[PDB]
């Protein structure tokens, strides 16, 4: 559908660093990553939710990936062995990648995080709730109603109905 | 052409079904079986359309529930007919 | 059942955390690929009677949409210059090619 | 490839269908047709839910009537002809090699299987039948199901009215 | 009379029938209990739900624990 | 949708029978249309819904867009038949699977 | 006037006086029908057309 | 004279179908709006 | 409601099914209602008491089922290639939908099933097929707007519809041919307008309803039976039989009121040629009706000897000849009808 008159981004604009991480890699660091960077995501894919045109969300998307990148670099520096083991459980242990089979490693990895940043593992569903947030993009689309001035009119109930003219106005009045 | 590449196969089968429905058969069973094949093709056209549609898909059941009832009615009158004449053979017609 | 709901929700809560990162790395490739896809549509119909990229010989495919409205190409269009190996690699993943 | 091969198998069986005249041979032919059509609609669908459904109603239960009442048997068994089989094999193969030749994509449907939907689609990450079958039960489009069940009830009142001719 | 008559003739149906009446009553109890908490601002939402601040849904989001 | 003449209480079963609109990109186009049909009736509206019907049809129907592709790829094959495209150039690069 | 005005030509300016028959005609047509129908009833049943005037009044 | 006028008007009003009368065919978005409401009702409901 | 209690049930389901069609919003819903009609009607038509009923059943089912099959099929195509129920214009997508509907209601080129039916059907069963099984397909024909096909149907809707009626000696087949001719008038009338079509069908329903309802009463099944049917006076033999001329709608019989209405509006559309043809054939319709009325116009014929008394139901006879009296003096109610303006 796209045409040469349409506007698209620059190659350089798209060219930003991405995670390169595996499923087990992400799903291991999920929880302690979710609460560190949620504003990034929230306003990011909030504008995506309300407005679908991705051309504008590119900037905040770059922020989202950067923020996640920052967290894992901290993880890389501080708790490597703990996190890696937790990752190794979470995939080797099951083909469904469920947290309910190596919680012991999950606990010890939490200990290391408790020692380094002293952050707390969020609730069972801390991200399951709604996300009511502040407005940063500040672009509510306009709520509007269409107007067809020349729509087909009928007979209002106030239009006066003078009693009939010339009986039934038929052949012999009847 | 869209229909020639996509809705063509359903046509060719549907027309072949009808011709077999108006051919020559010792009894009417081949006819009922012929229209039954047509129902499957009828489902085929119906589903590809309902697949154009995000959730209107479910209408399959409505068509299927109705279609099987036609078949049941079809077998109903035939089987009562053998029982009446001792046969439902086209020579009786 | 409380235990079943407990872990399923945890999946869903872990689920929502991950998702935006996938979308973010998703948008870049979509726009990158669209750039290339328009380039080839331009570079392959160089000698065609009246070809107009993104339209059918003139008139736009969509008109009620305002200008600078991006309509995601249908899957086939997005793969208009691709081999089966590419096509199946995504299409037939439920079926496990 | 599976899709167009499945067209080919349906075409060949259809040619078989229009030739065969023995009622079992026809009824047998329907049986194969049903598996094929279930396969085919499944491919172009979001999932195989409807395919399993119409399989067990149409084929599983309802073709039992057709075979059973068409157990007339002709009083004698098949005289199978290896020739129509060989033509069936012959027509299948060069249709199959053409299927190997035909354009990989353009010869395919355009419908949107669960996989062929875009990643961003937040709706697609639900149970595959949840959102499809939603409004078969949620108002105000659910009463029609009530009409279906009563239709079937009435269908039984009809069958006992036709199938009860003095015996 | 009819009471023991059925309970002597069709015991499984009598037992089954008592089961059905039990279920519907507790089913109505289920619906009632469901709408005590309003049952629609459900705690956990499928997909990724987000609201701008002050949205009437946002004003309604449960602040409870689970 | 063709107008039931009588509009009795049993249009109330099948009128909302199956709806284009809900959870459909074309549904937005359906509303852009069906409001006008309400405004201009079904005969003047069918006269004056040129763009509305065109796009609504195009979205679900995909006729214009899809046929554009079919000619687009045929033309690729046609140059191959004339021999312009060789074993390498005959196809383009594969989109990253995680796209679309 | 000398002016073929569509609206004023159509307007209920009046000058339409009902007859003594103008409104009464329908009552003395339907009732006459029903009375005749009852006579028709008895005529075919081989009963006195006069008899059973309850049918005629109703 | 009035009868001739009525036919002429009836001719125009049928040709254009402007007015919501004999030569009109009312449409209905009600059912689409209703289905729109059902979609709204169940989107917010999703998820336990 | 002929013999059993189930007659009431299937009639009810039939009504609901057909009422769905006329109130159907989309082609699929209309198809749904049509099949429900197909169910509900077969058991009434297929009485288990005799034989002829059962053969009519296969032909009715084996025809209607194909009609519904094609109707839905052509619906999908139209409502694919147009992606909308109301196509912009009538193309090859749409003529098939009429051809389905025309067969379903038994129109001109697709009628042969319909005479063969009558042999099987009893009277009120026939009656019920005559009147009500033609509403839904016709009201749908209203939605379809292909001029020329309706026109060929109207052309041929009287030619065969009267030429055959000349030939039949079984009252069952005559009613078939009589209606096919009358069906010619409805089809033209619906091409013109719908409000007049609604009226004309209703008067046709009324007239056919009274007609066959007495034939049911006296069980007169063959022209010989009409000549032989005892009446005490051989005067009500003649008073009752005016309705056979109300079939032709000659002014003092109340069949004129609908035919006048259709003619007036049709010529207002200026299809004068079409009127001439239908109205030429109308005479042939009225021709064999006089062929029927040789039994009663003259009096005091040669009769059978054994009969001494003639008897019939109270309810049917009491209802019947009220409807007749209206068929006699109906016109003076010119005022009472106000739906023509």
């Amino acid at each position: 559908v796209i045409t040469n008159n349409t506007t698209l981004p620059e190659e350089s604009e798209l060219n930003v660093q991405e995670l390169n991480l595996s499923s087990a890699a992400l799903r291991a660091g999920a929880f302690h990553l979710g609460k560190q960077c949620e504003q990034a995501n929230n306003e990011f894919m909030l504008c995506r939710q309300e407005l679908d045109d991705p051309r504008a969300c590119l900037a905040e998307g770059k922020a989202v990936t950067s923020c996640a990148l920052d967290f894992f670099r901290k993880v890389k520096k501080t708790c490597h062995e703990e996190f890696t083991q937790y990752a190794t459980c979470l995939d080797k242990s099951s083909g469904t990648m469920a947290f309910s089979h190596c919680r012991k490693t999950q606990g010890v990895f939490d200990k290391c995080i408790k020692d380094n940043f002293d952050w707390d593992r969020p609730s069972y569903g801390y991200f399951s709730r709604a996300k009511v947030i502040q407005s940063a993009r500040e672009a509510p689309k306009k709520e509007e109603k269409v107007s067809y001035p020349d729509a087909t009119p009928g007979l209002p109930e106030d239009y006066p109905k003078p009693p009939a003219k010339y009986g039934s106005r038929f052949h012999w009045l009847e | 052409m869209i229909m020639i590449l996509y809705w063509s196969l359903p046509m060719i089968l549907f027309i072949l079904g009808l011709f077999c429905f108006v051919s020559n058969r010792k009894h009417l069973l081949s006819m009922l079986l012929s229209l039954e094949f047509i129902v499957l093709m009828l489902f085929f056209m119906l589903f590809i359309y309902l697949n154009m549609l995000n959730y209107e898909s479910y209408f399959s059941m409505m068509f299927l529930t109705f279609s099987v009832c036609e078949g049941a009615l079809g077998l109903s009158i035939l089987v009562s007919m053998i029982r009446t004449h001792g046969n439902d053979y086209f020579q009786s017609f | 059942a409380k235990k079943v709901k407990r872990d399923e929700i945890e999946m869903r809560s872990a689920q929502n955390v991950i998702f935006p990162i996938l979308v973010a790395e998703r948008d870049r490739e979509f726009l990158r690929q669209l750039r290339r896809n328009r380039d080839e549509e331009a570079e392959l119909m160089k000698n065609v009677p009246g070809w107009e990229v993104g339209t059918w010989y003139g008139e736009p495919v969509f008109k009620t949409l305002p200008e600078d409205t991006l309509v995601t190409p249908i899957f086939k269009e997005f793969y208009a210059h691709s081999d089966w190996k590419s096509y199946a690699k995504r299409a037939h993943l439920k079926l496990w090619s | 490839m599976i899709q167009l091969m499945l067209y080919s198998l349906i075409i060949t069986t259809s040619i078989i269908f229009l030739n065969m005249i023995h009622p079992l041979a026809l009824g047998l032919t329907l049986l194969i047709q049903t598996i094929f059509v279930c396969l085919l609609t499944g491919l172009m669908t979001k999932s195989f839910w409807y395919s399993y459904i119409l399989f067990l109603i149409f084929l599983g239960g309802m073709l039992v009537l057709f075979i059973y009442v068409t157990s007339l048997a002709s009083n004698e068994m098949f005289n199978l002809s290896m020739k129509l089989t060989l033509f069936s094999s012959l027509i299948l193969i060069f249709m199959l090699i053409l299927s190997f030749i035909m354009d990989k994509t353009s010869s395919s449907l355009f419908l949107m299987n669960n996989d062929m939907q875009s990643i961003i689609n937040m709706n697609s990450y639900f149970m595959e039948n949840s959102l499809s079958l939603n409004k078969l039960y949620n108002f105000p489009t659910n009463f029609i199901t009530i009409l279906l069940m009563n239709y079937l009830l009435i269908t039984l009142i009809v069958i006992v009215k036709i199938t009860k001719l003095f015996k | 009379s009819l009471l023991k008559r059925a309970w002597n003739e069709i015991p499984d149906i009598v037992g089954g029938s008592a089961l059905a009446l039990a279920g519907i009553v507790m089913a109505t109890i289920g619906v009632a209990n469901y709408y005590a908490k309003d049952g629609d601002n459900r705690r956990y939402k499928l997909g990724y739900v987000v609201y701008r601040h002050d949205d009437p849904r946002a004003l309604k989001v449960r602040n409870d624990e689970d | 949708s063709l107008t039931p003449f009588l509009r009795l209480p049993l249009t109330d079963l099948t009128g909302c029978l199956i709806n284009h609109q809900t959870y459909d990109k074309c549904g937005k186009f359906e509303m852009k249309m069906m409001e006008c049909f309400e405004a201009y009736g079904l005969e003047r509206g069918k006269r004056e819904c040129a763009d509305l019907i065109s796009d609504f049809q195009e979205c679900v129907g995909m006729q214009k867009q899809l046929m554009r592709f079919h000619a687009m790829r045929n033309e690729r094959y046609k140059q191959w038949l004339k021999g312009e495209r060789k074993g390498q150039e005959f196809f383009a690069d594969p989109p990253r699977v995680d796209a679309y | 006037s000398a002016v073929n005005d569509p609206l004023e030509l159509l307007t209920n300016k009046g000058t339409h006086e009902p007859s003594f028959l103008s409104p009464i005609w329908n009552p003395i047509a339907c009732g006459v029908a029903g009375v005749g129908a009852a006579i028709f009833i008895n005529w075919g049943f081989r009963k006195p057309v006069f008899s059973g005037i309850q049918k005629h009044i109703a | 004279q009035i009868r001739l006028l009525e036919d002429e008007v009836r001719r125009k009003m049928s040709e254009r179908n402007d007015y919501q009368a004999y030569y009109y065919r009312p449409s209905v978005a009600k059912y689409h709006r209703i289905s729109k409401e059902a979609a709204d009702e169940l989107e917010a409901l999703r998820g336990d | 409601m002929f013999n059993n209690s189930s007659k009431i049930l299937f009639i009810t389901i039939m009504i609901i099914g057909t009422l769905i069609t006329v109130t159907s919003n989309s082609w699929l819903g209309a198809w749904m209602g049509l099949e429900i009609n197909l169910l509900s009607f077969i058991p009434l038509l297929s009485d288990n008491n005799n034989l002829m009923s059962t053969e009519a059943s296969l032909k009715y089912f084996l025809t209607q089922v194909l009609a519904s099959t094609v109707l839905l099929f052509s619906s999908i195509l139209l409502m694919l290639k147009n992606n909308m129920n109301n196509e912009i214009n009538e193309s090859f997508t749409s003529m098939i939908i009429m051809s389905a509907l025309l067969l379903k209601s038994g129109a001109a080129p697709f009628h042969f099933w319909f005479p063969n039916m009558m042999e099987g059907l009893t009277w009120m069963n026939a009656l019920m097929l005559m009147t009500w099984q033609k509403i839904a397909p016709l009201m749908l024909i209203s939605y379809l707007n292909i001029k020329y096909l309706l026109l060929i149907s109207v052309i041929l809707s009287v030619i065969i519809g009267a030429i055959g009626g000349l030939n039949q000696t079984s009252l069952r087949k005559l009613m078939a041919f009589s209606s096919i001719n009358h069906l010619g008038w409805m089809l033209s009338s619906l091409m013109i307008s719908e409000s007049i079509w609604l009226i004309y069908f209703f008067f046709y329903s009324f007239l056919s309803f009274v007609l066959t309802f007495m034939f049911n009463i006296f069980k007169l099944f063959h022209l010989n039976q009409l000549f032989s049917w005892f009446v005490n006076s051989k005067i009500l033999k003649f008073t009752l039989f005016m309705n056979f001329l109300s079939l032709g709608g000659l002014p003092p019989f109340l069949g004129f009121l609908p035919k006048w209405l259709v003619i007036q509006q049709l010529t207002l559309c200026n299809q004068y040629f079409m009127l001439t043809l239908m109205m030429m054939s109308t005479l042939i319709t009225l021709f064999f009706y006089l062929r029927i009325c040789y039994s009663a116009f003259m009096m005091n014929y040669f009769e059978n000897n054994w009969i001494m008394k003639m008897n019939m139901n109270s309810i049917n006879y009491n209802m019947y000849m009220i409807m007749t009296f209206f068929s006699i003096f109906g016109l003076f109610l010119i005022s009472l009808f106000y739906f023509m303006f």
